[PDB]
RNA sequence: ACCGCUGAAAGCAUCUAAGCGGGAAGCCCGCCCCAAGAUGAGGCCUCCCACGGCGUCAAGCCGGUAAGGACCCGGGAAGAC
RNA sequence: CUCGAUGUCGGCUCGUCGCAUCCUGGGGCUGAAGAAGGUCCCAAGGGUUGGGCUGUUCGCCCAUUAAAGCGGCACGCGAGC
RNA sequence: CCAAGUCUGGGCUAAGUGGUAAAGGAUGUGGCGCCGCGAAGACAGCCAGGAGGUUGGCUUAGAAGCAGCCAUCCUUUAAAGAGUGCGUAAUAGCUCACUGGUCGAGUGGCGCCGCGCCGAAAAUGAUGCGGGGCUUAAGCCCAGCGCCGAAGCUGCGGGUCU
């Protein structure tokens, strides 16, 4: 039960939902094992089960959709924290070049779609087009570089804390 | 390649059961059934534990050996052949049936492949 | 070469005479004490109680073996005898002095200490 | 149901050795209690115990009453080996006739004792049934 | 023919800087017979006679560059194998034959007090009581000397022509001089 | 850890189902409940 | 095992059923060693051409074709034979 | 079942499974910083040494080691000692 | 595989349970009763004070909910919190058990069940009897329906004793 604001070109074929937009050019999938919902100016949930089970099944899609959108129009953003009294980073090459001891930093690449940003060496973050494909990779590096909360330092999901 | 047109059939979706069942049925009587489809085929949901059982055909290796085919092709091998005995007719009855992948002559593609497909 | 209870004299003065070969030092399996190598044996007998004394738990290394050592220099070397030197956990001799020559070896596996004390290293 | 040799020739006339009945406190209505369904020469000891540990965790008001008590017993190894077996006693109890009035957690509003007994069941052995009485438990 | 190969020259070491023993190997270009491809259908080996004079007394790089020398007319000089390289060779065991479970297969024999007793060579045992008759496990006097032996990390040092021949890093060609040697540097690790 | 017999620590430690499996979860290394 | 992302049913959370990834001296593959007698006898190249007379679906009896092989001899780290 | 008969301890050799795993990797836990330990979940590949004294296994002792594993199969093996 | 309905009816499974196991766990799932409320506009979200005499007794060197043994009451007022809770040296912040705006229509609780997943680790190699089977697959429960199949019972005919 939602919307499809400005530009959300929507094509639900075979079970795939093709969503074209601004900086959100995206083609996602969406179950045939249920009921689609679209009307050119809105859209929503279809009851191919109405029953608790599948109920949620779409009770998820809903979001799912919600994603396509917000994703297709305003792309997504993951806020990362660079907390290292030694570690540090600042883009380099078509990827990121973080560092945190060891000896060989590392170059990480946001394959077509994903795209990282070095607002300022210390902190960084990613802006993709699919919260999905984002949060993941977004993190898949947030760890990539041990956050070790033994006493404070390392890659950490924005809004963390400490320890003892 | 090309052959007769005697037992002209295929596969896909159906229930990888009675499926073969008759295959033979006419596998018996005295007929040749050359079809194909493998992948398309079909069989019990529960994929998972689905691909298990036949991986039980997978690494079921007994010094004395115990191959256990690794392409749809088989799956049907076993099974079917299962329907029959092993004295003459039966046997032969196993050469008389024949299937294949995509298509040579005018969930059933995962366990295999899976364990070999 | 040189294990179980093969015996070998001293050339240093540690206060020894000869020593039985318990283990070949290094790690499991292993079956051999070849100069440079380090042995886990004891006194078969030692002077009149210099500082060591007969039957004393010990640690010594390889420097004289008639087993013949093939020098990477496709060369060959051996001796009329088989014996070595004691040591202080710290691959460090005791004998203040040396005796019969020895072989580059040592150096290669650490010991100078004797390397030079030696009357002659062959 | 093999039982013993007689109430005064083999082994009959004891105290069975245990830790008496009543505990907790009164209570006119509130029906708080415990019973079973299992059949078993209720393991004396195990028994005695159990119940007790019950008090161990509570203390005062909650009919820590308990309507059980063994009074006969088994026997086995003593003498030659395995053949013509005489008898050496040990371990009396009582048949928990396939369920019945166990012990009672009886009192006005004092579940602080229900949980108790509870702790009492946990223990025990043969499963046990958690229950209430005429009215329930308040 | 996918590869490169010839026979055993012999062994000897000598020189270097520390010194090192190898082995000699004979083989110019033993011509080029068709070439591997399963195109349009089943293709593998042809034969447009162009061989020796006697032979009718019995009448994609590797293989590729081949095309280079196998179409030249037949032969094909050996030696990309250059200065410091790791092919691999597959000799032919050595008519050693049928021997006792002794050398055939490492094993301790007749000990002392009975390590002689006109006693000696002969395995210890087979299978227990309950287990079941036998295993295809314990080898046996499994003849040797014929095996299609070979190995790995086969480093070649140098070569020269006067007679197309190769010098090797540690021999162990398996079979004997004048023997059938085939080399390669397969899934090298020293790479 | 306890494989067998898990039941709610912290006043939160959740009840989750992975592989029909039931493995305790709650904001504490001191809860890593699993069976 | 073990760790995560995207998110239902529980309008708040959850590695989760469905969607996508992380992760082992381990499995599959890869590296050597057989090996179609795997009766599903596999591929391919390079040779040899229609001989005789007899009743037959004579797919049966003879000269053959060194295409070719053999046997006997002489020899092999090939080897009991 | 066997007395018209299944030759029994330990050793030797040749081993083969199994996992509750001793060494070994992977993990989560800790009253874990490091390092080293403890706790428990996943994995058997490979591997798991010389002597001593004892008929012994077991076991204590000596020098190692990553380790110096628990147990199967008539507590494997006498038509093999 | 081997003869006989991939019968029909209406439930329940989503683990291959069926194809061996107990004490013991858990908003699994499906069907039954209870306490409180959604226009004192309800539980989970969110704004805020996150009230004062409460800083009472053993031990105090520190109970002063957040060491532990006993209390568990009063309040001026929007009500309360015998302040269940992370802590530190006791004190010192948050959290509902307390409710306004914003939504707005079903939200939390125990009893009764029928189905089901962890506990449930083994030695040659693997197992429903085998091939196999996930709304006639098939399993399991309750309903009607027709076929199989003994040397048993009818038909055929002989046998034979009382």
């Amino acid at each position: 039960p939602i919307e499809i604001p400005a530009g959300v070109t929507v094509t639900v074929n075979g079970n795939t939902v093709t969503v074209k937009g601004p900086k959100g050019e995206l083609t996602r999938t969406f179950h045939p094992d249920m009921t689609i919902t679209v009307e050119g100016n809105v859209i929503t949930v279809t009851r191919p089960s109405d029953e608790k089970h599948h109920r949620a099944l779409h009770g998820t899609t809903r979001s799912l959709l919600a994603n396509m959108v917000e994703g297709v129009s305003k792309g997504y953003e993951k806020a990362l924290e660079l907390v290292g009294v030694g570690y540090r980073a600042s883009k380099q090459g078509k990827k990121l070049v973080l560092s945190v001891g060891y000896s060989h930093p590392v170059e990480i690449e946001p394959e077509e779609g994903l795209e990282i940003e070095v607002p300022s060496q210390t902190k960084i973050i990613v802006k993709g087009a699919d919260k999905q494909r984002v949060g993941e990779l977004a993190a898949n590096i947030r760890a990539v570089r041990p956050p070790e909360p033994y006493k404070g330092k390392g890659i950490r999901y924005e809004g963390e804390l400490v320890r003892l | 390649a090309e052959f007769d047109a005697d037992v002209i059939v295929d596969a896909r979706d159906c229930i990888m059961g009675r499926v073969a069942s008759q295959v033979a049925e006419q596998a018996l009587d005295g007929e040749t059934v050359a079809v194909v489809n493998a992948e398309r085929a079909v069989i019990t949901g529960r994929e998972e534990q689905i691909v298990e059982k036949y991986e039980k055909r997978v690494d079921i290796g007994n010094d004395n050996g115990y191959f256990y085919p690794k392409r749809p092709d088989g799956i049907f091998k076993r099974t079917i052949r299962g329907m029959l005995p092993k004295k003459q007719r039966g046997r032969e009855a196993f050469e008389s049936v024949r299937v294949y992948l995509g298509n040579p002559y005018d969930t059933l593609g995962e366990i295999s492949e899976t364990l070999g497909a | 070469m040189i294990q179980q209870e093969s015996r070998l004299k001293v050339a240093d003065n540690s206060g020894a005479r000869e020593v039985l070969v318990i283990k070949v030092l290094g790690g499991s399996g292993r079956r051999y004490a070849n100069i440079g190598d380090v042995v886990v044996a004891t006194v078969k007998d030692a002077t009149p109680g210099g500082v060591v004394k007969k039957g004393q738990v010990v640690k010594a290394v390889v420097v004289r073996t008639k087993r013949g050592v093939r020098r990477p220099d496709g060369s060959y070397i051996r001796f009329d005898e088989n014996a070595c030197v004691i040591i202080r956990d710290d691959k460090s001799p005791r004998g203040t002095r040396i005796f019969g020559p020895v072989a580059r070896e040592l150096r290669d596996k650490d010991f100078m200490k004797i390397i030079s004390l030696a009357p002659e290293v062959i | 149901s093999i039982k013993p040799t007689r109430r005064e020739y083999i082994s009959g006339i004891p105290g069975k050795g245990i830790a008496q009945f009543k505990m907790g406190n009164n209570t006119y209505p509130a029906q708080v209690e415990n019973v079973v369904e299992k059949p078993v020469q209720i393991r004396h000891n195990a028994l005695e115990a159990a119940r007790n540990a019950a008090n161990r965790f509570v203390q005062n008001s909650g009919k820590f009453r308990i309507r059980k008590f063994p009074f006969h017993v088994i026997r086995e190894q003593d003498g030659d080996g395995m053949r013509a077996p005489f008898g050496k006693s040990v371990g009396t109890a009582a048949r928990s006739h396939g369920a019945n009035h166990d012990f009672i957690a009886w009192v006005n509003p004092d579940p602080a004792v229900e949980f108790a007994w509870r702790r009492a069941y946990m223990k025990v052995t043969p499963t046990v049934n958690i229950d209430s009485s005429p009215a329930g438990n308040a | 023919v996918q590869g490169f190969a010839g026979y055993k020259a012999g062994m000897t070491p000598r020189e270097g800087m520390e010194t090192v023993p190898v082995t000699v190997i004979e083989t110019p270009p033993m011509r080029a017979v068709a070439l591997r491809a399963y195109e349009q259908r089943p293709l593998t080996e042809v034969w447009t006679d162009e061989f020796h004079s006697e032979l009718d007394r019995t009448l994609s790089d590797r293989l590729d560059h081949a095309l280079d020398i196998v179409e030249d007319g037949g032969e094909h000089a050996m030696n990309i194998f250059r200065a410091g390289e790791y092919a691999d060779v597959a000799g032919v065991t050595k008519g050693k034959g049928t021997q006792g479970p002794v050398k055939r297969w490492g094993v301790q024999k007749r000990k002392g007090k009975h390590a002689r007793q006109g006693w000696r060579r002969r395995i210890g045992n087979l299978g227990p009581w309950n287990p079941s008759r036998v295993r295809s496990t314990v080898p046996q006097q499994g003849q040797t000397g014929y095996h299609q032996r070979t190995e790995l990390n086969k480093r070649l040092i140098d070569i020269g022509e006067g007679g197309p021949y190769t010098l090797v890093k540690g021999s162990v060609p398996g079979p004997d001089k004048r023997l059938v040697p085939f080399f390669r540097a397969v899934r090298p690790n020293d790479q | 850890k306890v494989r067998s017999s898990v039941k709610k620590m912290c006043d939160n430690c959740k009840v989750v189902r992975r592989h029909g499996r039931v493995l305790v979860i709650c904001s504490n290394v001191k809860h890593k409940q699993r069976q």
